[PDB]
């Protein structure tokens, strides 16, 4: 269940693994995390899979109507102060936690929000079940100055340290790049007898 | 019949067409410009968020309803988001609740012109006891509010505000008559002038 | 806290033994257990004290509304029917009470439990020595039975749960509630 | 403030609420419509309210009953969805499909609320149901704009409606109607109401409810089975 | 027109001048304000300790908007601690004298009342409210019956520099000749600290003197 | 309680399964339960809760279809029961929901279950069927992977067994 | 709502026209006991001769007669019932007239939505002994000793005026009444044609059987 | 806004009209038969193209039926809650007074109007009892009443007049003032635990064919 | 105890009459019959006023439907109206302890009994049984029952029944409330 | 208030709502056509004093992916009716999850213009207005207006002068046009009647682009 996110120099490199468990039993080996929020911002989302995806349902519809409704794509901040909120009010019902990503003219954010409602932006976050694992191979590795192909060989790895350390976490890594210049979802992205009829 | 919002046989509302007479009846004639870089307005000044102003225009009363109201949606907009409400957001959301003084027959339109000036660049936006909100490029309202336009449709921005009441007012005015509220590109904090 | 009941040809009769505790220390003896609602139905005291001098008061009121607006007598099945409904919305609220409907229709006897089993049989013992009472009772009960006989057997059953049951002493209160309705037939001492 | 008030719940010296009478007048300007029992299956005809051009009424309350909707259309709908809700709703915890004749009885109630308390508009809009409950088998029931409801062999409603329920009168004898009789003067009396001596297919849709091999199905006619039977209708004169 | 939620075709709701004649039948209370203070005359309420308020209009409204004002300072002095300063409790008091005006049902009010305050940052304040919500600030107000009649004595006065000690007799002799006359007079200036207080009975008789 | 809920995609066809027995505590009550409803559904999890879903999920569904005659999409009917039951995330029904059937007139298969093949219940079916998946089968063969499946989970499991049913979806033909 | 110029509010005095279509009451009193006493209002020959009623108990000590709204009063009436029992309940005394009375005048004109036609006549004979309190629609009950409720009640109120007596005696009382619903009336009175209760000092409100009447 | 404030008459005036409003509705005719309770009503207006309480309460409104069923819908709710109650049902006269009760509350209401109805409550107890209601909320008990558009003048043609029998006088009076319809027509004994039983039309010929003997 | 059995032109259900609280049986007279309409009739055991706090509260609808609507619900019908009211008070503030056996005999879809869980969980039963001696007698009624039988043999295969609720079990109930309903409606037995 | 201000004529006729058509009469023109790549809709607006802009308060605004609204009537009323019909379609979205059908978008939206002429205290709303959609395989083009009345269309105009702009549609226009084909019969019925103009095909919703209406 790791989840990643790095901010490189033109935005923001999102990054998932396909894995989702019912405590000892995989029930999904191919599932979507990187759910997009809008056009410009996307969030992983970790913890109770269910929450998770609903939350971020609710954030989409809202993102996305304040959006229709300036006719301008809205901001990061915007995005994660009703994140902010949102996973505030519950008090810890709602336990599902959310890695924002997303870019504004304002340039690239990337807050890691944990599910009592703090909201941090840094330049590389993890979480997830592997996120320990998955962030001290960000913190001896990441650079500021890195550029932007580099995360993809940043991202692939960490993630992938989630993959093999830990056992809540595994199967194909998601790659979503976040940028002005171009958007990129690589949905499957990275790889590390017959009942005889009758 | 004239009494209850309601339509006329013609498809009017009387009562908001009566809140027009009584913004043009309020007296005053307000008047602002948008430069490239800076956005005056003149005249009852105010200062709806630290980045935001407006000038009502009208019954002095109904002004401050609506200026608290637009101080309340726009601090509860940066509570919910937590950026400046576009000046074009704050018009919008104060002309959908002005509506509802027109769609509920229970209350009455509040007659104030409402002239938002501020950076989102510079904008001049004006709103109706209508409901019905625009951008202008050079809006002005109140009681000479035509006999200004045309001065404003034939054309250094604080002079085009100042001459434009002057002329249109037909009066030379004392300072303290003219209350004069600039947003330059670099001050993005409504500050009024203070010629 | 027993309060025996049971109906024969010639009556109801409602015995009580009077004894009320709190602990193991006995705040009074004089207590009669068979609140009144009306002359001719009566209730019963079991379980905690003052629940059922204030259930019985409801009950007495509501039969007193009733019998106003009806312009009629309130039944021992409807009595017996409106209690049960009143006591079941404090189900769950520990308003324990064991009261009784008794009263002459022919003759009607219900046992009204607290957690709303209004049931309706002949023969009752409710409370603490209820278990001492049953056995007495059922001996010399039959429905062929005389007013004195009746009198006596109440007495023999009240006497013999009060002889163990250690929250209960006091002094046996028969009511009779035969055709007519009822009468305070016995006030009469145990320490005899 | 109340003062405005017009009560619209008012009750008249003449004895008659006036929204009432109001709303059996408002039919009169609602376009032509009727459905016709027999002992098999129950027609509606219904007719579409003008024939423009570059336009490109019956609804599915159920699948074993539906209704059609005469007055007006802005309500209509409302009725529709209240009709549609009401026998999911019994269909939801009885755990068989809505009577069709306590279907009618429940949106009657809805109706008749407005006209005895509120100070609201009553809805306009006399409705049919054509149907199938279980115990009766096949039936129609009208409602008239106010509470009301009327189990009818036959029955028009709209434009004409005492003219073509009159012509029905005579015209429909009792109790002898296979299903072709039922065509046969559906499209009589849907002729005759009209200026126009036959009718086109973009005047009539007929939504023929049809006990379809023990699964009742409620079927709009296919325009090409609407222009044979119209197709008659020009040999029928 | 005589219903308050509706607008009279020119431009005005009538209903709302007609609560406006109330106070010019009442009598002219006159505040002035001073160098240090404001001296309400009025031929007096403790808004708080901080605020005075002279009242005119039919009196009976007058009190409910008092206690309303009361209860203004209260929850002001509650959440925010300090004092509440003038400037914002007329504002307060105005928006919901203002709120009747605009809804059929609840009719407009029939007075207007000069608060005044006298607290170090601001120095004196006085803000009269009108029945509409229409608050501004003074120099010196008087609002009555004898409306003009009184400020024509007023603006004989040039306080800017006058002590509020030759005030209280000047608001009582405005009294005199605008107008028996039962006085009353009120100090908030410095000396009396803020403490909305009443003239000493000794100077209150000498002048009426 | 629960039930087990096979349900497995390899050709257009459309498998699901179930067994058809339910339990107070470990009694069998009926070898005849219901569970799978009919583009079909077949929770599992509590009966009180498979029976609410059920009714529930019909209820909105048919409002919806007399709505438009537009036949259900499987994705948004997914959508539908995630909604349904997330509504209860404080107080949460227990029951798992594992759609399967056609996608409209495209003939083409859509399987979903809600907190290849999805199984889900009380059960052994998520190791067993695996590797024995074949991404093609005819329905014959169908069949015969998704019953083995289902009798060798089953049969195993304790709480669940006695009698078997399996609709193999298809326009031509939906066999029982 | 509207005070009218004269003062006096309209509804009221409106109500206070809707009594005069109402059936004549006497409120004897006795100091003996309370004989209230009603006209019987039938006028339908095939309307129940014993089904009908006008006089209603309250408590045991307590008897109610109504005039004006027949309809109307039954409301106030239960109520006035609610009232006393909950009495019973919180004091185990039984609820004095004056305040069973009073209770009822303070529902009288609660219109915020339209006021009660309605007089009554509570009759108890409550520790003070005989007591009877007249309770007119405008929420204003008085103390009484006689009143007469209704249309031809001010006839009945003048023609009390001389026959009214210092002390009385029970029966006497009645015989009043026996002769005073005779001359209101239209008709012979008969048994059948009025509805006496009775409260002696010693009983249990009575409602009077009609072949005592005749006498 | 009060609907019902009294009139500078002492009248209220919806009332008034509600009792315009019952005597538009059809014949009515009821009678507490000795034997057993009777009750009828007329006027169908057959084009050819086309109520009980309880076990032993029963109901014959006459009014505007659109008020009525919607009147007897919570009169039924009353019934059946009342059964839970107290452990029997409910008495013929227990429906009346709320009935009455129920109809007199719409007047003193914000925006209602009395309901236009005044119903034949009729029921067994196993003796018959046959009230009126009215939209004021009076409530009389009668042993013969009918309530109707001509019903008044079957109310006097009772008054001059008063199983076979009882059903001959439901049918008398209608019968001999009223016009004659042999469908319009739609008696129903109720027997003492039959519960309120219609006949067919050809039963009816029992007295509706003797009539015309007579 | 309750028992279930279905026929083939009838259905049969049976109760013990009895309730305790203590040690003691109140009474022997219990009636946990609760007919609701000429073929419909719930049996419900279950602890205090729930079961008949529950009972007329289903019953005063099931009746309350009849006078409004002019005709009586199916067994089915009624089944599945009582089951909606037990999965709402699972999630209320009062959850009914209440193990029911809904009988009835509709005439076009025949005879049929339904269990039904106080959780709630209707299914409809061949044969049934609830209580705690459900647990000893259904294997008798399992073993012996068939497709076919009489109501003749119906009376045998109860009483065979009663043997184990006295025999091997340990609480006695000692009279049994035979009942049938059959296409002329209910009769005690 | 509480109380309706619709009520009924003597013939049955919702004044407030036909005055309400009145208003929809005003306002400038507007015009939509389905054509067969998709619809296109376009309204007439003006420079009036020459210190306007244009890029404030387009009247088409889009609602959902595909679906947008033009408005003819007042325009106050519009700002608000739009922000309902996107509380719809986002509504719909987190329910359903798949942008709402055009056809169920205008009833919903009608349904809310609806609930005004029975609703108290309040009046109806004047704004009529084109909802032009394309879904599956079909361009939608609806018009929805103040009585909650809709229809789908095949090419409609509304406003000033809709009664010839309809005229021409039908006879300039018929079957099918090429997307910008069946605009020059926009261009050219408008003209029978600065300007906004909207655009649907299958490339998301999209404002006709500026460079390219001239």
């Amino acid at each position: 269940t790791t989840i990643a996110g790095v901010v490189y120099k033109d935005g923001i490199v999102l990054g998932a693994d396909t894995r989702a468990t019912e405590g000892m039993v995989v029930a999904d080996k191919n599932c979507s995390k990187i759910h997009f929020i809008s056009p410009n911002i996307y969030c992983c989302g970790a913890g109770t899979a269910a929450d998770t995806d609903m939350t971020t349902q609710l954030i989409s519809s809202n993102l996305e109507l304040h959006s229709l409704s300036t006719g301008r794509l809205p901001r990061v901040v915007t995005a994660n102060r009703m994140l902010k909120q949102m996973l505030f009010r519950y008090q810890g019902y709602i336990g599902a936690a959310l890695v924002l990503g997303g870019v504004d003219v304002t340039g690239p954010h990337l807050y890691s929000i944990y599910p009592h409602g703090s909201t941090d932006k840094l330049p590389y976050v993890t979480m997830g079940s592997g996120s320990l694992a998955a962030m001290a191979v960000f913190e001896d590795k990441f650079r500021p100055d890195m550029e932007e192909e580099e995360a993809k060989n940043l991202v692939s790895e960490a993630i992938a340290a989630g993959i093999f350390n830990d056992l809540g976490s595994g199967s194909n890594i998601d790659l979503c790049v976040i940028s002005k210049n171009k958007l990129d979802f690589l949905r499957p992205y990275t790889v590390p007898y017959r009942c005889e009829k009758g | 019949d004239r009494h209850i919002t309601i339509f006329s046989p013609e498809g009017r509302l009387y009562q908001v067409e009566y809140a027009f007479k009584a913004i043009n009846q309020g007296g005053l004639t307000s008047v602002a410009v948008r430069g490239k870089d800076c956005a005056v307005i003149v005249t009852h000044l105010f200062k709806i968020t630290e980045n935001i102003g407006c000038v009502m225009t009208g019954m002095t009363a109904d002004s401050r309803s609506q200026v608290q109201r637009a101080r309340y949606e726009a601090a509860n907009w940066k509570y919910k988001y937590g950026y400046e409400i576009p000046v074009d957001m704050l018009c919008k959301r104060i002309a959908d609740i002005s509506q509802v003084y027109t769609q509920n027959a229970e209350m009455r339109p509040l007659g104030c012109c409402m002239i938002l000036i501020g950076i989102d660049g510079p904008q001049v936006y004006k709103c109706d006891p209508a409901g019905y909100y625009c951008g202008f490029k050079a809006t002005a309202a109140g009681v000479k509010q035509t006999e200004s336009t045309s001065f404003l449709e034939k054309k250094q921005t604080v002079e085009t505000a100042i001459t434009c009441l002057s002329t249109v007012l037909s009066i030379d005015f004392k300072p303290s008559e003219i209350e004069v509220g600039v947003v330059t590109v670099e001050n993005p904090k409504f500050r009024i002038l203070t010629i | 806290t027993t309060t025996l009941a049971f109906k024969f040809r010639h009556g109801v009769i409602v015995a009580a033994d009077s004894r009320a505790t709190a602990g193991a220390y006995i705040a009074s003896q004089t207590v009669k257990k068979v609140i009144e609602i009306n002359p001719y139905l009566l209730g019963t005291m079991a379980g905690g004290a003052a629940d059922c001098s204030f259930w019985e008061r409801l009950l007495a009121r509501q039969c007193r509304i009733y019998e106003l607006r009806n312009k009629e007598r309130i039944s021992v099945a409807a009595a017996s029917k409106l209690l049960a409904n009143m006591v079941y919305q404090y189900k769950g609220m520990g308003l324990s009470m064991g009261t009784m409907i008794c009263g002459w229709d022919g003759p009607g006897l219900y046992y009204v439990d607290s957690e709303g089993n209004r049931i309706s049989g002949a023969t009752f013992s409710v409370g603490s020595g209820s278990v001492y009472a049953y056995g007495v009772m059922d001996r010399g009960y039959s429905y062929d039975l005389e007013v004195e006989q009746a009198y006596d057997l109440a007495r023999r059953a009240i006497y013999q749960a009060t002889y163990r049951d250690a929250y209960s002493g006091g002094a046996v209160n028969l009511y009779h509630v035969r055709e007519d309705g009822w009468i305070r037939v016995s006030s009469d001492n145990v320490a005899d | 403030s109340r003062r405005y008030d017009s009560r619209t719940t008012i009750f008249s010296p003449e004895g008659r609420l006036y929204q009432v009478e109001y709303a059996m007048e408002a039919i009169g300007h609602a376009g032509t419509c009727l459905g016709i029992l027999a002992n098999d299956g129950v027609l509606l005809a219904a007719e579409r309210r003008n024939i423009h051009k570059l336009l490109d009424k019956i609804y599915k309350l159920n699948e074993d009953m539906a209704c059609s909707v005469a007055g007006i259309t802005s309500d209509a709908n409302v009725l529709t969805n209240e009709l549609r809700l009401i026998a999911q709703r019994y269909l939801l915890q009885y755990q068989e499909p809505i009577p069709c004749e306590q279907l009618v009885t429940a949106l009657c109630d809805i109706k008749q609320a407005y006209t005895q308390f509120g100070g609201k508009r009553p809805f306009g809009v006399s409705l049919l149901y054509i149907g199938w409950d279980k115990h009766y088998g096949f039936q129609l029931y009208q409602s008239d704009p106010s509470g009301n409801y009327g189990g009818w062999k036959a029955t028009c409603i709209g434009n004409n409606s005492a003219a073509a329920v009159s012509m029905l009168k005579q015209d429909y004898k009792e109790g002898e109607m296979t299903l072709k009789s039922a065509l046969a003067l559906a499209i009589k009396v849907l002729n005759k109401t009209m200026d126009v001596s036959k009718l086109s297919a973009e005047k009539v849709e007929i939504a023929t409810l049809t006990r379809e091999n023990g699964k009742t199905v409620i079927r709009v006619l296919k325009q090409k089975e609407v222009e044979q039977l119209i197709k008659k209708h020009e040999e029928e004169e | 027109d005589l219903s308050a939620s509706t607008f009279s075709p020119d431009g005005r709701v009538f209903q709302v001048e007609y609560a406006m004649k109330a106070v010019e039948n009442s009598s002219t209370a006159i505040g002035i304000r001073c160098k240090d203070g404001v001296v309400f005359g009025v031929e007096l309420f403790n808004v708080d300790r901080h605020v005075g308020m002279a009242v005119a209009g039919l009196l009976a409204d007058a009190r409910s908007l008092a206690d309303i004002a009361r209860e203004e300072a209260s929850n002001f002095r509650s959440n925010f601690g300090y004092n509440i300063p003038l400037k914002h409790l007329a504002d307060r008091v105005a928006m919901y004298v203002h709120a009747y005006t605009l809804y059929s049902a609840v009719r407009p009010f029939g007075c207007s009342f000069m608060l005044g305050s006298y607290s170090v940052n601001d120095g004196a304040q006085l803000y009269m409210i009108d029945p509409s919500g229409v608050s501004y600030g003074y120099w010196g107000c008087a609002i009555g019956k004898a409306r003009q009649a009184a400020k024509t004595e007023i603006e004989k006065l040039q306080m800017k520099e006058m002590t509020c000690r030759d005030i209280v007799k000047e608001v009582a002799k405005i009294i005199y000749i605008v107008h028996a006359f039962e006085l009353e007079l009120s100090w908030v200036g410095e000396l009396t600290n803020g403490r909305h207080e009443i003239v000493p009975k000794d100077i209150r008789e000498e002048a009426e003197k | 309680n629960g039930g087990a809920v096979m349900a497995m995609k390899g050709k257009n066809c459309v498998a699901i399964a179930a067994d058809r027995r339910f339990g107070i505590q470990a009694q069998m009550v009926t070898t005849d339960f219901q569970k799978i409803f009919p583009l079909y559904i077949g929770l599992a999890g509590l009966a009180t809760d498979v029976q609410t879903v059920a009714q529930r999920l019909k209820f909105r569904l048919n409002l919806y279809e007399l709505k438009e005659g537009r036949q259900i999409k499987p994705y948004t009917l997914m959508s539908m029961v995630a909604n349904l039951l997330y509504e209860k995330r404080f107080g949460p029904y227990y029951t798992e929901p594992v759609i399967a059937g056609l996608d409209p007139k495209t003939f083409k298969p859509f399987i979903c279950s809600l907190d290849d093949f999805v199984v889900s219940g009380t059960c052994q079916m998520y190791g067993m069927c695996e590797s024995l998946w074949e991404p093609n089968m005819d329905p014959d063969h169908l069949f015969e992977t998704i019953s083995q499946a289902m009798l060798n989970a089953v049969d195993r499991d304790a709480v669940s067994g006695m009698g078997v049913i399996v609709h193999i979806i298809e326009k031509d033909k939906i066999t029982t | 709502n509207t005070f009218s110029p004269e003062g006096r509010l309209f509804q009221v005095e409106y109500a206070i026209e809707a009594i005069k279509l109402g059936s004549t009451a006497i409120g004897i009193q006795t100091s003996e006991g309370v004989c209230l006493a009603v006209e019987k209002r039938i006028t339908s020959p095939l309307m129940e001769p014993s089904s009908i009623e006008k006089i209603v108990e309250i408590d045991a000590h307590i008897g109610c007669a109504m005039s004006g709204l027949i309809a109307d009063a039954k409301t106030l009436i239960d109520k006035a019932r609610v009232e006393t029992q909950n009495h019973w309940f919180t004091y185990n005394e039984t609820m004095t007239v004056e305040s069973v009375t009073q209770a009822v005048s303070n529902l009288a004109l609660q219109f915020g939505s339209r006021p009660f036609g309605v007089a009554l006549l509570f009759g108890g004979v409550d520790e003070k002994g005989p007591q009877l309190f007249h309770m007119d629609p405008s929420g204003t009950f008085v103390q009484c000793d006689a009143r007469a409720i209704g249309s031809a009640s001010e006839g009945a109120q003048s023609s009390l005026q001389e026959v009214y007596h210092k002390s009385m005696t029970l029966k006497e009382a009645i015989k009043s009444s026996l002769i005073i619903l005779k001359q209101v009336m239209e008709e012979k009175l008969n048994a059948t044609n009025i509805e006496l209760a009775t409260v002696q000092p010693g009983q249990n409100f009575h409602m009077f059987t009609k072949e005592e009447l005749e006498e | 806004r009060a609907i019902t404030v009294f009139s500078p008459d002492g009248h209220l005036f919806q009332v008034e009209y509600a009792q315009e409003a019952v005597k538009k509705g059809s014949t009515a005719v009821g009678v507490r038969g000795r034997d057993i309770v009777v009750l009828g009503v007329e006027k169908k207006s057959v084009a050819k193209l086309q109520c009980a309480l309880d076990d032993n309460v029963c109901m014959a409104f006459a009014g505007l039926t659109a008020d009525a069923r919607i009147v007897i819908n919570r009169a039924r709710v009353e019934c059946q809650s009342h059964r839970l109650t107290v452990e029997d049902p409910v008495t013929v006269e227990y429906i009346t007074r709320y009935i009455a009760s129920l109809k007199q509350r719409y007047t003193q209401s914000n925006g209602r109007r009395p309901f236009g109805i005044s119903a034949l409550i009729v029921g067994f107890d196993g003796t018959p009892r046959l009230y009126q209601t009215d939209p004021s909320g009076t409530y009389h008990a009668w042993k013969a009443n009918a309530i109707g558009r001509g019903a008044k003048s079957v109310r006097e043609f009772l008054e001059k007049n008063y199983d076979d029998l009882t059903i001959k006088l439901v049918i008398k009076a209608l019968l001999e003032v009223v016009q004659s319809g042999g469908k319009n027509i739609e008696l129903a004994v109720m027997r003492r635990d039959q519960s309120l039983k219609i006949l067919n039309p050809e039963e009816i010929e029992k007295y509706v064919a003797e009539i015309e003997k007579e | 105890y309750l028992i279930g059995i279905q026929g083939p032109d009838y259905v049969l259900v049976a109760s013990d009459r009895v309730a305790a609280s203590n040690i003691v049986q109140m009474k022997d007279d219990h009636d946990k019959m609760f007919k609701m309409s000429e073929k419909i009739l719930l049996l419900c055991v279950g602890e205090a006023g729930d079961t008949v706090q529950f009972a007329e509260y289903i019953q005063k609808n099931v009746q309350l439907y009849k006078m409004r609507n002019g005709y009586e619900l199916s067994p089915t019908a009624a089944a599945n109206f009582t089951r909606r009211n037990l999965a709402d008070c699972l999630r209320s503030r009062t959850p009914y302890h209440v193990n029911l056996l809904l009988a009835g005999y509709d005439e076009h879809e025949g005879p049929a009994l339904y269990y039904m869980d106080y959780l709630a969980a209707l299914a409809k039963a061949p044969f049934a049984a609830h209580g705690y001696g459900a647990f000893l007698t259904l294997s008798i009624l399992d073993r012996y029952y068939t497709p076919t039988i009489s109501r003749e043999r119906a009376v045998e295969l109860l009483r065979k029944c009663l043997e184990e609720l006295q025999k091997r079990f340990i609480l006695n109930l000692p009279t049994f409330s035979v009942r049938i309903i059959d296409k002329n409606g209910i009769h005690d037995l | 208030y509480s109380f309706s201000l619709t009520t009924f004529s003597p013939s049955g006729k919702l004044v407030q709502i036909e005055y309400a058509l009145a208003a929809v009469a005003g306002g400038a023109p507007s015009v939509g056509i389905k054509a067969a790549n998709g619809v296109v809709l376009a309204t007439e607006k003006k420079q009036k004093s020459i210190l306007y802009d244009e890029r404030s308060v387009h009247k088409v605004e889009p609602i959902t992916k595909h679906i947008g609204l033009v408005y003819s009537g007042m325009g106050p009323d519009y700002r608000v009716l739009v922000h309902r019909a996107r509380k719809l379609a986002q509504q719909y979205y987190l329910v359903y999850q798949e942008p709402i059908p055009t056809a169920q978008l205008v009833q919903r939206v009608a349904s809310v213009m609806q609930e005004y002429t029975q609703s108290g205290g309040v009046r109806p709303f004047g704004v009529s207005l084109l909802i032009c959609g394309w879904n599956e395989g079909r361009p939608y083009l609806f018009q929805s207006d103040p009585s909650g009345a809709y229809f789908a269309w095949k090419a409609t105009a509304m406003g000033k002068n809709y009664v010839n702009g309809k005229t021409f549609l039908e006879k300039r226009y018929n079957e099918d046009l090429e997307l910008e084909d069946a605009i020059h019969t926009a261009i050219l019925t408008l003209k029978e009647s600065n300007i906004e103009v909207g655009i649907c095909n299958e490339a998301g919703f999209r404002r006709l682009t500026p460079t390219e209406v001239k």
